[PDB]
């Protein structure tokens, strides 16, 4: 049709602008975090400046060609991309009140600070003062006075900010034909218009709520093993049949419990597999790092790294230090990473690289899908290679381990508990802080009971009790950084479902023999050419295709995470058979 | 801050 072939035209122009004001941005912006000058930022800000009124440009542009009018589906995605009306559907006054609103919340959260009642002039910061206590205190008060201070000061700042928030954020919603802010939200894994691919908004809830369901025994067996373990830790303070006290799990809100490992680590005599002293004994340096994980991606058949990545790359330190990928267009692909030699920093290079190949291989797709299938797909590629490359196996074989050397059973238990305190601690917070999220945006929780049902859903799903009673002047929700900075938040859960799956399937190419955890795809071209079917892909096809792609299946699965820690699973059942496995709701510290 | 290829295309 004229309208479309005029859409295509348009989106090529499009294509060819924005490659060339998206590369001059992304320079800009690589220089500033590369070499911190003023001379920097304002080159930065005149890029970026540039690049988003271009956009803007573009969408009113993009508005010109209906959706109903195009039958191509990938012009029809790009048009989508372009045509999103977002907070500008909103009159002028209540697109500046959201503004404010959401400037006032991140100011509020990122400027948060507490301070000794007897001494007000001693103040702390959630990073690094109140993070420390909650990740090393042993004092049940002390803990209990940052988790509460910080609810207290910043949550309750934000509590009103956040309803006029929820109001203007729904109206914004409806206002595009969406059913509300959480609707909204689960459209980012929505598919239409493609037989046996489609997945509807309401399908996320129903499949995150059925895999929780099946990972809700593993979880209620850690729970209880951590739940023992933490009852030594606090004495006098854990019900045995009881929830876990929210200000014991080693961060502000229990997001992960990883800091958990020391209180509740099996078998403590045995360490576990550091390479840091043998890379030092080696005199590796960041290149070493770097051409080993270039190697390891090359062994599945990969491409090895671009010329222009080698010069480019900041991979010691001269700069803004955090491990980034830069993918610049126009072949321009760069890793920033202050580099140690440590096994972290070994393991976060091969996650970096993953990052930059995923880049790399869909490179050849149109502007608009050079970008992940959807919005957990592109740290799953990442995690899968931390796994691959930590494994005794792949350090075996880069001289890193002995070849003699043999991981016994405690070593292994150890390893997935620590695995599982992390990702499998978090799974139970992300759904139970997505889904309260998603039933205020909804309407199903009234305003009077925000805090009311936050807490009966944190002890139902999450078996976390909160220390003291908070009424409806408190925002526990917001004092987290994710919602007073207004992030979805359900991208961790299938982030992790994925990586696990992901693995397992390239692992099953690899015809791995063993538990999956002790997996590596190196050396395993099929492995690689499965995961490039996927990469290759950018977003030009429903992530429902480009997973099945790679794993055989066209829908987030957990089986594969279950899989990867049976082992730990059969642990813990052993060793909570004389403990109570699951909790009672009723009990609280307070009460 | 840095560009995106995706909404919201300029982040911090
Ligand atoms: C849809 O159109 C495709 C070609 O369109 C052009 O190439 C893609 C990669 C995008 O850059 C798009 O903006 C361009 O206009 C065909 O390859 C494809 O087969 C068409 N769809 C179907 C179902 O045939
Ligand atoms: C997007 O919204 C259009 C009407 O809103 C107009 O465009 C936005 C960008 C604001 O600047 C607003 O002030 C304008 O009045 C609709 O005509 C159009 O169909 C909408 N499209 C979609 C996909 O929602
Ligand atoms: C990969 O292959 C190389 C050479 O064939 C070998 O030295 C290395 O140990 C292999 N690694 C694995 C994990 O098979
Ligand atoms: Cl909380
Ligand atoms: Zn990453």
């Amino acid at each position: 049709s004229t309208i479309e072939e005029q859409a295509k035209t348009f989106l090529d122009k499009f294509n060819h602008e924005a490659e060339d004001l998206f590369y001059q941005s992304s320079l800009a912006s690589w220089n500033y975090n590369t070499n911190i000058t003023e001379e920097n930022v304002q080159n930065m800000n005149n890029a970026g400046d540039k690049w988003s009124a271009f956009l803007k440009e573009q969408s009113t542009l993009a508005q010109m060609y209906p959706l109903q009018e195009i039958q191509n589906l990938t012009v029809k995605l790009q048009l989508q991309a372009l045509q999103q009306n977002g907070s500008s559907v909103l009159s002028e006054d209540k697109s500046k009140r959201l503004n404010t609103i959401l400037n006032t919340m991140s100011t509020i959260y990122s400027t948060g600070k507490v301070c000794n009642p007897d001494n007000p002039q001693e103040c702390l910061l959630l990073e690094p003062g109140l993070n420390e206590i909650m990740a090393n205190s042993l004092d049940y008060n002390e803990r209990l006075w940052a988790w509460e201070s910080w609810r207290s000061e910043v949550g309750k700042q934000l509590r009103p900010l956040y309803e006029e928030y929820v109001v203007l954020k729904n109206e914004m919603a409806r206002a595009n034909h969406y059913e509300d802010y959480g609707d909204y939200w689960r459209g980012d894994y929505e598919v239409n218009g493609v037989d046996g691919y489609d997945y509807s908004r309401g399908q996320l809830i129903e499949d995150v709520e059925h895999t929780f369901e099946e990972i809700k025994p593993l979880y209620e067996h850690l729970h209880a093993y951590v739940r023992a373990k933490l009852m030594n830790a606090y004495p006098s303070y854990i019900s045995p049949i009881g929830c876990l006290p929210a200000h014991l799990l080693g961060d502000m809100w229990g997001r992960f419990w990883t800091n958990l490992y020391s209180l509740t680590v099996p078998f403590g005599q045995k360490p576990n597999i550091d390479v840091t002293d043998a890379m030092v004994d080696q005199a590796w340096d960041a290149q070493r790092i770097f051409k080993e994980a270039e190697k390891f991606f090359v062994s599945v058949g990969l491409p090895n790294m671009t010329q222009g990545f080698w010069e480019n790359s900041m991979l010691t330190d001269p700069a803004v230090c955090h491990p980034t990928a830069w993918d610049l267009g126009k072949g321009d692909f760069r890793i920033l990473m202050c580099t140690k030699v440590t096994m972290d920093d070994f393991l976060t290079a091969h996650h970096e690289m993953g990052h930059i190949q995923y880049d790399m291989a869909y490179a050849a797709q149109p502007f608009l899908l050079r970008n992940g299938a959807n919005e957990g797909f592109h740290e799953a590629v990442g995690e899968i290679m931390s796994l691959s490359a930590a494994t005794p196996k792949h350090l075996k074989s880069i001289g890193l381990l002995s070849p003699d050397f043999q991981e016994d059973n405690e070593t292994e238990i150890n390893f997935l508990l620590k695995q599982a305190l992390t990702i499998v601690g978090t799974l139970p917070f992300t759904y139970m802080l997505e889904k309260w999220r998603w039933m205020v945006f909804k309407g199903e929780i009234p305003k009077d009971q925000w805090m009311k049902k936050w807490w009966e859903m944190k002890r139902e799903i999450v078996g976390v009790v909160e220390p003291v009673p908070h009424d409806e002047t408190y925002c526990d929700p917001a004092s987290l950084f994710h919602v007073s900075n207004d992030y979805s938040f359900i991208r961790y859960y299938t982030r992790t479902l994925y990586q696990f799956q992901f693995q397992e399937a390239l692992c099953q190419a690899a015809k791995h023999e063993g538990p999956l955890h002790k997996c590596d795809i190196s050396n395993s071209t099929e492995a690689g050419q499965k995961l490039f079917n996927m990469l290759r892909l950018g977003k030009s096809e429903p992530w429902t295709l480009a997973l099945e792609n790679v794993v055989g299946a066209k829908n987030m699965n957990v089986r594969p995470l279950l899989n990867y820690f049976e082992p730990l699973f059969t642990w813990l059942k052993d060793q909570n058979k004389n403990s109570f496995v699951g909790w009672s709701t009723d009990w609280s510290p307070y009460a | 801050a840095r560009p995106l290829r995706h909404r919201p295309w300029y982040v911090s």
